[PDB]
């Protein structure tokens, strides 16, 4: 008896009387299904009064929302989330034209304490990047990982930069469970990803060059030097030109010999600078600073050197 | 622009060093104010000197609510100061949307007009004011926000900005007032405005998609 | 007409610790709004909103009982003359701040909604005319009175 097996789920859900009455008045104005009046026992069981209920069920009815998307209010309601920023989702939602399984993970983003506009920023951002329901899971649980928003947009990036899979990033959020910073977790990624781009080309002279890359990028503790050494060693892995291979050699030649940071880091510029490059002046402009540098031995000299080369190639 | 700015902040601050009236700092405050809103209309033409603007307008009404606070004015003049800094805010947003047209900038002035509400209220409730003020100011700063927003917007996704930030100075706005015990008449009377705010912004986004 | 699996959600609204008249309430409120979405009518779903309303915002069993029973009769019946004077009975009830009114105004409608006596409608909906273009409650009232002790 669906009327009455509808009132028996809100004397379940403990509603007082009146407000039965009123989430019946409700349902009779605006024609509410009994699954509809489940998701406002639900949201009632979250504590909303029947007069937010009331105007949030008014509003998902002037949206004209799908009933799955109804339903996952009580998702969200159960999450927690703000009564106004269920009401945000839902729009959101409607406005993004994504599934359900977008608001659960909404819902899971939620439970990890996730603001809305957070939440609306990194669906803008997954379909902006072309990305997937399974790497919007995957970033969910980065969420359960307690990873900064900023931090998963730059993650996604980074991934979808590197063309990885969804389970990749779920290998990222468990390096997150482990406790890695996002910038160890990137250079982690971007490891990986030349390392089994080093499998796919056959080069011993990639493969040198690789190795020698992910040996400095072992025996070197910054950030910047880490990054550029395993950006380099992925372009040297997706590079096919002996021009690159013999700059980012050298490159790697003069630093791993090096014992100062600012000739490292200039040199590893120059060497990424050069493999994203598509001009022959300006390799061969960067193996002259590079032979200058070798043929030269004052720090400053080498640079100044390096500096004119990047100031050329930036 | 940015010298005359700080000209203003630095003898507000020097004024309040001073230890004038809380009457005397509001009427220099609303001609510092007037007079930045004026010297801002004119030396304002580029996207980067409406974000300076608004960062210097937001600026200089923070330290003023911070002398009211410090001074220990009543609420009442820094509701009005409130009320003076974003009816000034909003009319500069206004000639800085005719600027602007990047979505990027857009965005992120809108942002820093919530950054700016959320500022304020947080500095009007550490200012121990009652519930009775905080759902004025709260309500005006959400009406400035949908006004603004009923300005700016142009395209669904910086609708859902706008509406996402709108969201969050609610759940700021109702944290206070749940942290200062405000009755739960008040908290519904709020939401629900908060809601019926998101429901106009949703009748403006009916527009866009 | 309910069937015992509605009896079976009644004894689960007194597993709720919900009281007898008020588990009546809400069967009787669950009943006319089915009725009401089986049967498509816009003024019999205006009449189920509008007692719905009343019994929300009330808080009495007999004012309670009187309204959704007069939902259940529209619910039952499909002559205009019977709708026009639930709607002015209900409307005189929204209009109105009086208890003995609203009791009287509905009782005079169920009145109207189970008898089937064209001058006890006509009667009953001048009644209602009478104390719908009057300001006075004792007016209200013996006019109200005076119909209702015709019809019973």
């Amino acid at each position: 008896c669906d009327a009455i097996q509808a009132a028996a789920a809100l004397g379940e859900a403990g509603i007082s009387s009146n407000e039965i009455l009123e989430l019946l008045a409700a349902a009779a104005e605006l024609g509410l299904d009994p699954d509809a009046i489940q998701a406002a026992a639900q949201l009632g069981e979250a504590g909303i009064s029947s007069e937010e209920i009331k105007e949030l069920l008014r509003a998902a009815h002037e949206l004209g929302l799908d009933p799955d998307a109804i339903a996952a209010a009580a998702d969200l309601g159960q999450a927690g989330v703000s009564p106004v920023e269920i009401l945000a989702l839902l729009i959101a939602a409607s406005v993004l034209g994504l599934d359900p399984d977008a608001i659960q993970a909404a819902a899971a983003l939620g439970e990890a304490g996730i603001s809305a506009e957070e939440i609306i920023e990194l669906l803008t951002a997954a379909r902006d990047l072309g990305l997937d329901p399974d790497a919007i899971q995957a970033a969910a649980q980065l969420g359960e990982a307690g990873i900064s928003s900023e931090e998963i947009k730059e993650l996604l990036r980074a991934a979808h930069e590197l063309g990885l899979d969804p389970d990749c990033i779920a290998a990222a959020a468990d390096l997150g469970q482990a406790g890695i910073s996002s910038s160890e977790i990137t250079a982690l990624l971007l490891a990986a990803a030349a390392i089994e781009l080093a499998k796919r080309a056959d080069d011993k002279d990639v493969r040198e060059i690789v190795r020698d890359a992910l040996e400095l990028a072992s025996r070197s503790t910054n950030d910047e030097v880490i990054r550029l050494a395993l950006e380099a060693a992925v372009l040297a892995a997706r590079s096919t030109d002996s021009d690159v291979l013999e700059i980012v050699k050298d490159a790697l030649e003069l630093a791993k010999q090096s014992t100062n940071e600012e000739v490292i880091k200039l040199a590893l510029k120059a060497a990424v600078l050069a493999a994203k490059s598509t001009d022959e002046e300006v390799l061969e402009e960067v193996k002259e600073a590079l032979r200058r540098a070798k043929e030269s031995t004052d720090e400053e000299e080498i640079k100044e050197e390096l500096r004119k080369a990047v100031e050329e190639a930036e | 622009y940015k010298i005359v700015a700080a000209a203003a902040e630095f003898l507000l601050k020097i004024l309040a060093e001073g230890g004038a009236t809380p009457e005397q700092l509001e009427r220099v405050t609303e001609h510092a104010l007037e007079v930045l809103k004026e010297v801002a209309k004119e030396l304002a033409d580029s996207p980067e000197s409406v974000r300076e603007a608004v960062r210097l307008i937001s600026k200089l009404t923070q330290e003023g609510l911070k002398q009211l606070k410090e001074i220990g004015a009543p609420p009442e003049q820094i509701e009005r100061v409130a009320e003076h800094g974003l009816e000034v805010l909003k009319e500069i947003a206004k000639y800085g949307s005719k600027l602007t047209d990047s979505p990027e900038l857009k965005r992120e002035l809108y942002r820093i007009i919530s950054e700016t509400a959320k500022e304020l209220l947080k500095i009007l409730a550490e200012g121990g004011a009652t519930p009775e003020q905080l759902e004025r100011v709260t309500k005006h700063a959400l009406e400035v926000l949908k006004e603004v927003a009923k300005e700016l917007a142009d395209s669904p996704e910086s609708g859902l900005a706008a509406l996402a930030a709108i969201a969050s100075l609610a759940k700021l706005g109702l944290e206070q007032l749940k942290e200062i015990g405000a009755p739960p008449e008040q908290q519904r009377r709020v939401t629900k405005a908060g809601i019926e705010a998101v429901r106009e912004i949703y009748r403006y986004g009916r527009k866009l998609y």
